[PDB]
């Protein structure tokens, strides 16, 4: 359940994570211990706060019509992740920490990873 | 009853850091409850103090007995910081009412309205309804408005401040039917061999069901899937279907079914699956056919053949025939597992009569249909003689055999009777003669 | 003069720009007054502070197989200002304080240093 | 006799913070000099006196007379804060050394040396030369070190500290001539069509030159330029010669030209402007031509057309043909101005003898080759008959004419079992008649 609400334009993260400086730091309100706590204890409170971090990286960026654009990327995740919310919701804070893009990939992915599991 | 409350307000404003104490008296009464936005506090005290109000302690406060009743007074923290508590998310389902979480917490201001981020204007017909309490609600929410910025305004000592900024999420109403379609509507394959179909569903959602079913066959399929979105409110799903080791009963209707909370769509693909190869062969005119000598001809064939047709050949008395003769698939449909021969005798000779033969092939099945062609030739006379018995001989060869009339006063026929004596020799294409002079 | 040296990579600057987030800050030891200034006397300080910054910047993206990306981008004009160094240090051939720009400011003074280039001595 | 100076020692250490005091004795003194990497001072009293010492003035100071003789000091101011002056600049040629610009403010320090980025090691033939006055010094830089990237490293206390990063460019040396290519080997233009050719150019380097030359003239031609650099040392350029509007005189051979520090590469392209189009027709057989009945024959022409011919049409007796006729160009290549014609007649009828006509248009010119095709065929014998003067007839109608003999063009031949029999160079056809006498 709610697994084929994630399309697989996910896999363009990493193509994202490239085009990302290294040095560029990314804010997200972070459910702690999710790292080590089972999916439905984080889930619900980390995909909203990713489907915020994400709309803002999406104002940082602008619309390069040729070719895959930073823009263009984010964008479709932010489409994902809000309808995770929509179905977390229906089906069914923290503190703002500093992420460089490898890491809050990181924890998007692992987030993402958790709906194949879900209950 | 239920309990009264003191202070005896309906709204109480209170200054930052000041002393919020609110008083309960119901014989009854079990606990207040505090309400904003997400945030909820409970306390079973029939008194409620906190001597330094935050701005966060703006809301609503309800003192209920246990006869279930409930009476409550609304809060209010004026800070010039923190006009607005908000919560950023924002979502609307389409053409409902949506709330931006944005409510004072100071009433006594004016013009509290909704504006665009960067400076830009409001979409021209985006209404909403302003409430200190709640936030401010934007009637009938439509597509236009998906991530639309907003910021909450409001007018303080005559200036103009904003909130944090909003985005407007908005979650489509279907309207219209997914939109469904397969790689190909037929399918005929060997036993054994892979079977393998691909359906694409579109829509405005990820949220459409979509699923493949067989006909008469409740259980639903095994599936992969692939899907993309292409923009706002334009989703691609692809859903495949695949058999490793095809067989006969395998054969049937399949269907790609998808649904969405208007209503379904269905486009249905069907699979044959043959035992073994087959060719069939249909001759378009008679296998005997008739030419007079120099004229065209043409001798065709259209044959069903699964799998394709390897080899096609056309033979002349034991020896192949070649750069004068076409072949083509019979339609241009990718169903179409038929097939057109035709070969293209030229003003042929008289020589060329007999039998032409068309040979074709796949792995499974090798396919023979056989052509006679006779070719009509205007007679000829041969020898003109009389016997050593006081007869006379008339000698006529031609296709159709020739026939020989007399006047007094390949094929061959040898005919028989003051003086001049004739025979004609003629058939269905040719008249000719010979004489003979008898003087007495 | 020099104006074969620049190749026409540079009109990828404008989706490198768009590619860059907004509210990210580069860093160029800007000769300051080269706006008002005419071309000669900034230009050779400016390619060699934009070879720098330009190569600082490199190293912060990753390269991608698969499409345009910032590396590549990058990379081909640090090639450029690598021989815009290279043949004003061999023509004319007679530091500031570092300064924080958003991608479309630095891009901007990166655009006015190769427009140097289409009259220069 | 040049100056002296007060400290002597050639190499002097001082603490950051500390003073500095250097005194030169020279009746003829004119100046204190001062370098390190690339700043200068120069001080005009004989005394050089500086009050708290900061590591940037570490360096060289040489003290010069008005004869121009010169004495130097080198002064270590040794700093616990920074051990390294950096300039980064570090642009290198290939084939040649090239230093790294790391000078030190404490010579008192052990393992003075090279390292690379991230733990990443040095390529393993790479090898440097270590000068605590001037830098690390990289010998005879090769390509594979282009973006290498380097920090200098110096042992202190037992304990080894890192300059900041220093990223080495290789500005490559020539060792093959550029490489050329032209998009079209040679061109044909009707007068006033525009000449547009791109020539092409690869290079390690964007300093290759290249130049587009009209033969036999030394002046510049006009031309547009786009290049490009396809990763490390990897570039190339693409350079257009047009002529807006051909004129005759044009007519000529181009040469684009590309030479750089190692050599130089030619090639070039032909044009022909011609004032107006052109039709020629060459048959590959005689136009007059001989079948017999039921025999094959091809015509065949070939055919040079500039511009490319617009309509081919074969004629028989002013009536048009389909379905019997090939057309193909004679030469794949895109030079071709060369076409072939086919017409094939099969098992020709005796009537069909006459005049075939092949017909080519292009713009410029209409042109028109003619064929005569006679078919033969075997004598065949028309009438035989037997007149009121006791005489018999025989009559025979064939191409060519009819011989006849006893026992189209047409022939009677008259006599006062008989059989008349006609013969001509494809066959023979006889005819009877028998006869009794009382
Ligand atoms: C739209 O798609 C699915 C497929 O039928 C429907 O969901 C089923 O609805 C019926 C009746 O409510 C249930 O018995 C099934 O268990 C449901 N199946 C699944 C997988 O959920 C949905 O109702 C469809 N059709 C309509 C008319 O709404
Ligand atoms: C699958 O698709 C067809 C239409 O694409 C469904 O609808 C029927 O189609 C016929 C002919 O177009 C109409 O005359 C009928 O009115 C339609 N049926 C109904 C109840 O209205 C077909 O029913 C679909 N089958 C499933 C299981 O969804
Ligand atoms: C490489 O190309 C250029 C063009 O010919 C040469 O430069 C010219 O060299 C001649 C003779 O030395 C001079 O008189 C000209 O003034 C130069 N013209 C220009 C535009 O520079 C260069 O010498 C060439 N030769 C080789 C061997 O590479
Ligand atoms: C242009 O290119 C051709 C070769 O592509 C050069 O022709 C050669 O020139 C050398 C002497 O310079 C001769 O020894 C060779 O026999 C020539 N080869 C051929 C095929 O002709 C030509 O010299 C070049 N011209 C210029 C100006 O570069
Ligand atoms: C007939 O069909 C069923 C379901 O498709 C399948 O289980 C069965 O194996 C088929 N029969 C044979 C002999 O394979
Ligand atoms: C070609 O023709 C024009 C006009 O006649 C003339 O001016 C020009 O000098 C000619 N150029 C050459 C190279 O002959």
């Amino acid at each position: 359940i709610c697994r084929n609400r994630v399309t697989n334009n996910v896999k363009d993260v990493t193509k994202l994570v490239a085009n990302l400086p290294k040095d560029y730091m990314i804010t997200l309100k972070y459910v702690p211990g999710m790292d080590v706590l089972p999916s439905h204890c984080w889930i619900s409170e980390m995909v909203v706060q990713l489907s915020d971090s994400l709309t803002d990286l999406l104002d940082k960026f602008s619309n390069i019509s040729e070719g895959l654009s930073n823009y263009s990327i984010i964008d479709k995740l932010v489409n994902i992740v809000d309808d995770l919310v929509e179905c977390v919701k229906e089906n069914s804070s923290p503190e703002p920490r500093l992420f460089t893009p490898e890491e809050f990939f990181r924890i998007f992915n692992r987030s993402i990873d958790a709906f194949k599991d879900f209950v | 009853s239920p309990p009264s409350i003191h202070p005896g307000k309906s709204d109480l404003i209170v200054r930052v850091g000041d002393e919020i104490r609110l008083l309960c008296t119901d014989p009854g009464f079990v606990k207040w409850t505090f309400e904003i936005l997400d945030e909820t506090n409970e306390n079973k005290q029939n008194e409620w103090i906190t001597e330094k109000a935050e701005a966060t302690n703006t809301g609503k406060y309800t003192c209920t007995n246990k006869h279930g009743l409930s009476n409550s007074i609304y809060v209010f923290v004026r800070d010039p910081a923190k006009l607005f508590l908000v919560d950023r998310s924002l979502y609307g389902k389409e053409d409902n009412d949506t709330l931006v979480r944005c409510p004072l917490t100071d009433p006594e201001v004016t013009n509290y309205s909704l504006k665009g981020c960067q400076g830009k204007p409001l979409p021209k017909d985006l209404r909403f309804i302003p409430d200190p309490k709640a936030g401010i609600m934007i009637k009938s929410v439509k597509r236009a408005y998906h991530r639309l910025c907003l910021h909450c305004s409001v007018d303080q000592e005559g200036k103009s401040v904003l909130s944090e900024k909003f985005i407007l999420k908005v979650r489509p109403a279907f309207k219209a039917v997914p939109v469904v379609s397969v790689s190909k509507a037929s399918y005929l394959l060997r036993e054994g061999e892979e079977f393998t179909v691909t359906c694409t569903i579109k829509d405005v959602s990820s949220s459409v069901y979509s699923t493949w079913k067989r006909e008469n066959s409740q259980t639903k399929l095994q599936e992969k899937y692939n899907s993309w979105h292409h923009g706002d409110f334009n989703y691609e799903r692809q859903a495949t279907l695949t058999i490793s080791s095809a067989r006969v009963n395998d054969s049937g209707v399949f269907m790609c079914y998808a649904n969405n909370t208007f209503g379904s769509a269905n486009v249905t693909t069907t699979l044959e699956v043959v035992d073994k190869g087959f060719i069939n062969i249909f001759p378009m005119i008679n296998t005997t056919v008739f030419v007079n000598d120099g004229e065209n001809v043409d001798l065709i064939v259209e044959y069903e053949a699964f799998p394709k047709p390897e080899h096609q050949q056309w033979i002349y008395m034991n020896r192949t025939f070649t750069d004068k003769w076409e072949d083509y698939p019979k339609s241009e449909n990718e169903s179409n597992i038929r097939y057109v021969s035709e070969l293209h005798l030229t003003r042929l000779k008289g020589t060329e009569g007999g039998t032409y033969t068309f040979l074709v092939s796949n792995s499974d099945v090798n396919a023979a249909i056989a052509f006679n062609v006779y070719v009509n030739t205007k007679p000829e006379i041969l020898t003109y003689d009389r016997l050593v018995n006081g007869m006379l001989q008339c000698v006529a060869a031609g296709f159709p055999e020739p026939t020989i009339d007399w006047y007094f006063c390949k094929l061959v026929v040898q005919s028989s009777i003051n003086g001049t004596v004739e025979c004609k020799a003629y058939n269905d294409v040719g008249k000719t003669s010979a004489y003979a002079y008898f003087n007495f």
